[PDB]
């Protein structure tokens, strides 16, 4: 059970810190 | 009605390296082989639409023409996708006459 | 096709340098180059060793000859173990 | 001898080629099946493109048509070479100086150079 | 410092999902895999994006641009690893002697 | 000069093909080599390539599993080749 | 901060060799498989306790969190195969290993402790989402969460978990996020 909620914890702040504003380019 | 502007050109040699230049001779021929690209890759792509009874160009089909002649994936466009690879329709009559080669080899 | 690989390739490029917010464009050229990687290997692990079955092996011997890649798959398998072991 | 090296030394006969090597049967009987197997290898990849289940005629005559180009790249025809030619043909011969000894092109496109090698040291 | 030790974390804890190249695989073979070749699978792309990356900004560094990493130094990156074979091609047939 | 060390580390090895196979296939192909070293390098750089189509040959047969003595059929080495530039198709059953 | 234990995996001699059949028929709550696995597989209630008994009479205990408990639910197992009709002594008694938790109450950074102690810590985020520590002299394992929570593994005494845990919690608290 340990193993099953810290999995989605190494990858729930890899959407709070890297990617905040969406860019673009021409 | 051309497609490429001696400045698009020398900025493409600038990028290599920035203390060269062409000559006039060197120029022109590069410009030729651009557009004796364009009308190849063109020409082998509008066949393979004909042949999709299709009169529309996608990219479907200047895909297959540039990776099976010139090696050129160009990766920003995406496909769909890619069916389960078929691996070997080797047929019954391939399966019996090469069981003939090892029947008078070992036997 | 959707892309199944846009919110997990900023964290990776973030990792090799890029920036904190990359572009879109590049997102998905990096996506799409993935793909077709997948894609390529899977077709020869087919043609190599037992046909129709992509296993491990197959996939060891197409990595051979490129040092960074062997090194990487040859360490994963080997911590994967001792992980089990541990358990 | 199979029906296929029985008419391969008839094509070669219909030809001026009467004394000819053993070996020459065997070795036009495996361009013909790497022919064969190579057009039906494209024959097969444009099959799948336009999404049918065979492969049908039309699939063969365009692999046939579409490496014509790269596999069995032809000569210069006839109405380029004419063309070429008659523009070259115009200008004409230039004069020669008296005395210039050895008579060659410029530097850059004689084969004359300095030509070094390494210190056996 | 404080930015290394940002990146330093993103380069190991980033991956891709292994419930979805498992199912990326599945439809290329037919039937099935195991998960030890999803475990490297997941991990020589890794790789592969690292190839790309680290070589696209040997391009932007060679240029004269800053990090952002716009397209064309990703299509001119895919050019210079094709060019040392690293990008490979299966339907390419190529042929050494001429 | 990486060109340098190399014939410097050269300096010992001795290659499989000799030098007068080498240096008359140079001849063929339009010079007289005749720095010994020269010859030396491409024939070293023959057996690089010629050893590698065979050891990935011997890397399928071994994949195939007849561990006792391994044989360089036609089977190992038509898809070893494949890897460069050399397409090989072998026909059989000739009707 | 304590660390209270989870897992007891003990192993007792009972020195009567047994045939599996009549103990699977007659023993209530006993799994027998064969074809997968060579034992006996008992289940009792009161402690939430799981026996692996084998053929040559050696017997696995585990689940029970504590020592005592764990010798009472083996002794209750050897009644048990005593009470069917096998002369069932208890020869010896051995808790093979002893399994503790803990939690250190703040978030912790896992790339420092990789950077600094590298020659002990094995991460790899992918594999597991955890950090595997090697403590040298306890000789024990240690799983560190990011979210705080440790687990002490591969330990015979009491003592030595609460050794371990008190040679890690400086280092952690050092690395505190």
């Amino acid at each position: 059970v340990n193993l099953s909620e810290e999995s989605a914890r190494i990858l729930a702040t890899n959407s709070e810190l890297v990617g905040t504003l969406t860019r673009s380019c021409k | 009605n051309q497609v490429l502007t001696k400045k698009k050109l020398q900025d493409l040699v600038r990028e290599v390296d920035p203390n060269e230049q062409l000559d006039e001779d060197v120029e022109e021929m590069l410009l030729q082989i651009a557009d004796d690209f364009i009308e190849s890759v063109v020409t082998a792509a509008c066949q393979l639409a004909r042949h999709r009874k299709s009169s529309t160009l996608e990219v479907k089909d200047v895909q297959l023409h540039l990776e099976r002649q010139w090696n050129m994936w160009i990766p920003g466009f995406g496909s769909e996708e890619i069916r389960p690879y078929k691996k070997a329709c080797t047929t019954e009559a391939h399966k019996q006459r090469m069981a003939l080669i090892r029947k008078t080899t070992k036997k | 096709r959707k892309r199944l690989f846009s919110k997990e390739l900023r964290c990776m490029m973030y990792g090799f340098g890029d920036d904190q917010n990359p572009y879109t464009e590049s997102v998905d050229i990096l996506e799409d180059l993935v793909i077709e990687f997948i894609t390529e290997m899977t077709h020869k692990a087919m043609s190599i060793g037992r046909q129709g079955r992509v296993q491990v092996e197959d996939i060891v011997f197409l990595i051979r000859k490129d040092p960074r890649k062997f090194a990487r798959v040859k360490d994963l398998l080997t911590m994967n173990e001792e992980l089990k072991r541990a358990r | 001898m199979p029906k296929d090296a029985q008419m391969m030394a008839q094509i070669l006969k219909d030809m001026g080629i009467t004394e000819y090597e053993p070996r020459v049967i065997n070795q036009m009987l495996e361009f013909a099946f790497r022919y064969v197997t190579t057009i039906l290898d494209d024959a097969k990849i444009y099959s799948s493109h336009a999404k049918k289940a065979t492969v049908d005629a039309d699939d063969v005559r365009l692999a046939i048509q579409c490496r014509a180009d790269q596999s069995f790249t032809s000569p210069p025809p006839r109405d380029f070479l004419l063309d070429i030619a008659r523009q070259r043909n115009q200008t004409p011969l230039p004069l020669i100086k008296p005395y210039s000894g050895p008579r060659l092109p410029p530097d850059r496109y004689c084969l004359t150079a300095p030509n070094y090698r390494l210190k056996s040291l | 410092s404080e930015e290394q030790l940002n990146r330093y974390e993103m380069y190991r804890r980033s991956a891709f999902p292994k419930a979805a190249i498992k199912r990326l695989i599945q439809s290329i073979t037919g039937t099935s895999v195991s998960q030890n070749v999803v475990i490297a699978m997941s991990g020589i792309s890794k790789v592969f994006v690292g190839e790309v990356v680290e070589e696209a900004l040997d391009v932007c560094e060679k240029w004269g641009e800053m990090p952002p990493l716009q397209p064309k130094h990703m299509r001119e990156a895919v050019r210079r690893l094709k060019s040392k074979g690293q990008i490979p091609n299966s339907k390419h047939k190529k042929i050494i002697f001429f | 000069t990486p060109l340098v060390d190399f014939l410097m580390q050269l300096e010992d090895y001795t290659p499989t093909i000799p030098d007068a196979v080498t240096g008359y296939y140079l001849n063929r192909a339009g010079f007289e080599a005749s720095d010994p070293r020269i010859i030396r390098l491409i024939s070293l750089a023959a057996q690089k390539f010629i050893s590698d189509i065979a050891n990935d040959a011997l890397q399928h047969c071994k994949m195939k599993g007849k561990d006792r003595k391994y044989t360089l059929t036609m089977e190992d080495l038509t898809p070893a080749l494949s890897e460069y530039g050399i397409n090989v198709k072998k026909p059989h059953y000739f009707t | 901060i304590v660390p209270q234990l989870q897992n007891i995996v003990s192993t007792v001699n009972l020195g009567c060799k047994l045939d599996l059949k009549t103990i699977a028929l007659r023993a209530r709550n006993a799994e027998y498989n064969p074809k997968r696995f060579a034992a006996v597989i008992m289940r009792i209630r009161e402690p939430r306790t799981t026996a692996l008994i084998f053929s040559s009479g050696k017997m696995v205990c585990t689940g029970a969190k504590s020592e005592e408990q764990s010798r009472l639910a083996a002794r209750k197992y050897a009644r048990v195969v005593q009470k069917l009709g096998f002369p069932a002594k208890f020869l010896d008694f051995k808790i093979q290993n002893m399994v503790g938790s803990c939690d250190v109450k703040f978030p912790i950074r896992l790339e420092g402790l990789v950077l600094t102690h590298q020659q002990f810590s094995s991460y790899e985020p992918e594999l597991f989402p955890g950090l595997i520590y090697r403590m040298i002299k306890p000789r024990i394992v240690l799983l560190i969460f990011v979210s705080g929570k440790v687990v002490l593994t591969g330990a015979k005494v009491r003592a030595e978990i609460y050794e371990a845990f008190e040679n890690i919690y400086p280092i952690l608290k050092g690395f505190r996020k």
